[PDB]
């Protein structure tokens, strides 16, 4: 355990031999500052008021991609071929902000202890698909080396409306629907 | 992205110093080595230097760095004719560690002959070849040595042998020809 | 103008002193496949090959770091690939050969990633046929005379002529060792007609000895050229001999007085 | 369900009191599982697992390796601190307070940032703490926290609830009332 007033991850390299794929984030405080997007190789922002401090060159990651993709080979061989254990997320539903009818809000969609870093999450809105107001963060870390994801609904709240957030993963038998309504 | 590299090709005289500049334009670049290349072969790394220091000094070389603006320049002293190659400034950043080079400057180191006693002398003829052999040698490095006005006879740019036990250097040329009326008595040039 | 940096990863491994490649040169025609070695510094982590087309300084093609690729944005074409199946010795492999792929071929390594040291390059001469290749004509020729009485020394001169492409290798070997005192070959060859994409290439070379060591009758010369042709394997169907890679001498043994 | 394995490999700064105690930690890990470490003040690579110990064998050997990870709090962390996270570390989001009734009531801190934040409820301008629970503060993946605050009450006519909220980007504590309608 280390005792320290803050704590950045100057590189949170995930590379899994599924696809294959990969993932490279810096975090500060828990918090994503940036992502690179490997297929564009270009460092993107999902919350781009942090653009103000940090560039970063996307070459940077695609190397330590390489690397990642090189060990990962050696360290199957080391652990006899030990694949990973699935495990069984969990997910929870709550808004950003108060819920007043007519008042615009979003919705947050919480899907932790994630492993493996493959997971389908959708919004439904009276039992139907929604595309349309979603959006996520990237594969988040975590001191047990597990991880998290958040997805949010922008939406009004209304008379009758009744929102689901759909969960699929490997830990799970069948698709995990969370409900939330106003 | 791009590196930058002046001049083209520098004359030397031995002993002299010479210069050769270099400016780049991703002011990310952390890290800029330098390659001399002789004919035939790879580049050789001879000098490198990082943007937390303004200089660097390694024997008759010497190599400096203006982050600001972004000049980064190589000073090779007491130049001797080893020396003679074609120099190359490259540059690199911390997150994308491959080289971008500059476009090359050709050194020549113009060795400064002791005693020339320039003479052309006749070489005898292989018995399995149909041609004559004229060698131009011993003489000082500032003289000429034009190419060939003639179709048949062919003669060679001058170079400098060591030998290299002794305190010896001489520069030479060779002509030959299968032309009947080949004289090696004036095939050459002057004063 | 402002960036962040990162832990940098470091390959887990589970060569020689310095990096090879050979060929120093491949001759081939169009359309044909060809694949570049490169035996890395044993030990280093990361392999670049970079291109140069003589004149102009080295373009940067491909970056391994261990087994997999860290940048691949140099690769000209589709037709280009490179490999590093154990993260040790790595081949590029070139598809459907053109012309315009002529180029020296470096090839450097690296212990984490940022200095490099280069190799000594693969020459990759690609022509129109083969029809044109002649391997050279070597003939060496004894010192004068007048030049052993009036400087006490002995200056031989190699010849090497007739060949195409250009680009051999010359080398004086005395008593069955190599030398380099003494020596200097032509830094260029030259076209023995000027005038021709066709023509075929000449080349001198001078070893100068001391007047008593080519006085010594004991003393065994030779001027060898290493020529880059087509290998023992390659289709030939002209009316010559067929130009492989070989080795073309002549010899000269010292004269009494 | 298709088979997978997973290689993480993190570098992490921790920082105390300003920049003076930085300390730098590198895992690198399979599956779930940390095989090897490298933290600025052990200064050398350890095996955390069995699998790890001829890895940062080799590595601790290799001159150049073990001289990069030791320079990294220096050369990353420190310039890190300097790029970006001293001016996040200045970041001032307001807490949004509001009271509702689901006998409890709900003081709904919302999106806020930092992460301290201190949350009081009243009866009549006296604290109330026997009948409050808390949340844990809750994150909520954009830049800001939120965290719900709980008082149960037994409400009369005349009662003022108040529920008072203090944090870095407040100079003065924000109160919310709610009167018993
Ligand atoms: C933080 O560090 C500074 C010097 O680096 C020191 O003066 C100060 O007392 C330290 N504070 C604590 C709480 O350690």
């Amino acid at each position: 355990d280390i005792v320290a007033d803050h704590v950045a991850s100057c590189g949170v390299n995930l590379y899994q031999f599924y696809g294959p794929s990969g993932q490279y984030t810096h975090e500060f405080d828990g918090d994503e500052q940036f992502y690179v997007d490997l297929e564009r190789k270009e460092t993107a922002w999902r919350w781009p008021e942090f653009s103000k401090f940090g560039g970063f060159d996307p070459q940077g990651a695609l190397r330590n991609m390489a690397v990642a993709k090189h060990n990962l080979n050696i360290m199957i061989k080391r652990y006899n071929s030990t694949a990973a254990t699935n495990e069984v997320p969990e997910v929870t539903v709550f808004s950003k902000s108060p819920v007043t009818l007519g008042q615009p809000n979003t919705l947050i969609c919480l899907v932790d202890n994630i492993f493996p870093p493959v997971v389908n999450i959708t919004w439904l809105s009276n039992g139907q698909s929604v595309t349309e107001g979603v959006s996520e963060t990237s594969f988040l870390s975590k001191s047990d080396h597990s991880f998290f994801k958040i997805s949010y609904l922008t939406f009004l709240p209304s008379a009758d409306e009744i929102y689901d957030c759909k969960v699929e993963h490997w830990g799970l038998d069948q698709p995990l629907l969370k409900h939330w309504e106003p | 992205e791009n590196v930058e590299q002046h001049p083209s090709t520098l004359s030397v005289q031995e002993g002299d110093s010479a210069v050769i500049k270099c400016t780049y334009s991703d002011s990310a670049s952390n890290y800029f080595p330098w390659y001399k290349q002789e004919l035939g072969k790879r580049p050789q790394l001879i000098i490198d230097i990082r943007s937390n220091v303004g200089e660097k000094k390694d024997q008759r070389i010497a190599v400096t760095l203006n982050k600001t603006a972004k000049h980064f320049s190589l000073h090779i002293t007491e130049t001797q004719p080893e020396d003679s190659a074609v120099y190359f400034c490259a540059a690199s950043s911390f997150g994308n560690e491959k080289l971008t080079f500059g476009t090359g400057t050709r050194l020549t180191i113009i060795p400064n002959i002791q005693n020339p006693d320039p003479a052309v002398y006749q070489l005898r003829d292989s018995k399995s070849s149909d041609k004559s052999v004229c060698l131009f040698t011993d003489f000082d490095s500032q003289t000429n040595v034009s190419q060939s006005k003639d179709s048949d006879v062919y003669i060679t740019d001058k170079c400098v042998l060591d030998m290299r036990s002794m305190d010896f250097k001489s520069n030479s040329a060779v002509a030959w020809s299968n032309k009947s009326d080949f004289a090696c008595a004036n095939a050459f040039n002057n004063s | 103008r402002l960036l962040m940096l990162f832990a940098k990863d470091v390959v887990s491994r589970n060569g020689g002193a310095g990096v090879s490649q050979t060929p120093s040169n491949k001759v081939t025609e169009k359309g044909k496949y060809v694949e570049l070695r490169c035996d890395p510094i044993s030990g280093h982590t990361a392999l670049y090959w970079y291109r140069q087309s003589l004149g102009q300084g080295p373009e940067f093609l491909i970056y391994f770091q261990g087994t997999g690729a860290a940048d691949d944005s140099g690769l000209p074409n589709d037709r280009f690939f490179a490999v590093r199946p154990e993260g040790s010795v790595s081949t590029l492999k070139i598809q459907r050969t053109e012309r315009g792929d002529s180029a020296v071929y470096l090839c450097a390594t690296s212990a984490l990633g940022d200095t490099q040291y280069f190799g000594p390059g693969t020459r990759l001469t690609v022509l129109e046929d083969l029809k044109n290749v002649f391997p050279p004509e070597v003939a060496v020729f004894e010192p004068s005379e007048a030049e052993i009485s009036h400087t006490q020394k002995a200056t031989l001169v190699c010849l090497a002529t007739g060949f195409y492409p250009d680009h051999v290798e010359l080398s004086w070997w005395v008593n069955g060792k190599e030398v380099h005192s003494g020596v200097c070959t032509d830094p260029q060859p030259l076209k023995e007609q000027p005038a021709l994409n066709d023509s075929r290439y000449s080349l001198s070379s001078r070893l100068r000895v001391s007047a008593t060591f080519w006085q010594n009758p004991r003393n065994h010369f030779r001027c060898q050229v290493q020529f880059y042709g087509l290998s023992e394997n390659d289709e030939w169907t002209q009316d010559r001999a067929k130009p492989v890679t070989q080795i073309v001498s002549a010899e000269a043994w010292g004269r009494a007085d | 369900s298709p088979e997978d394995f997973v290689y993480q490999f993190k570098g992490l700064c921790y920082f105390t009191n300003g920049t003076e105690r930085v300390r730098g930690v590198t895992r690198h890990i399979y599956n779930r599982e940390e095989y090897v470490r490298f933290d600025s003040d052990v200064g050398v690579y350890r095996a955390v697992t069995p699998q790890g110990r001829p890895v940062a064998e080799y590595w601790n050997s290799q001159k150049e390796v073990l001289e990069g990870a030791r320079a990294s709090v220096d050369r990353v962390c420190r310039h890190n601190y300097e790029v970006a996270y001293r001016g996040i570390l200045q970041r001032r989001v307001e807490p949004t307070v509001t009271i509702s009734p689901s006998n409890l009531l709900i003081c709904s801190v919302t999106d806020f940032y930092p992460s301290q934040i201190k949350v009081r409820w009243f009866r009549n301008d006296q604290e109330e703490t026997a009948g409050v629970v808390s949340t844990p503060l809750i994150r909520n993946g954009d830049w800001t926290f939120q965290i719900l605050v709980m008082l149960e009450m037994t409400p009369q006519r005349g009662d003022v609830y108040t529920c008072h909220v203090e944090h870095p980007s407040l100079q003065s504590p924000i109160t919310v009332e709610w009167r018993a309608q």
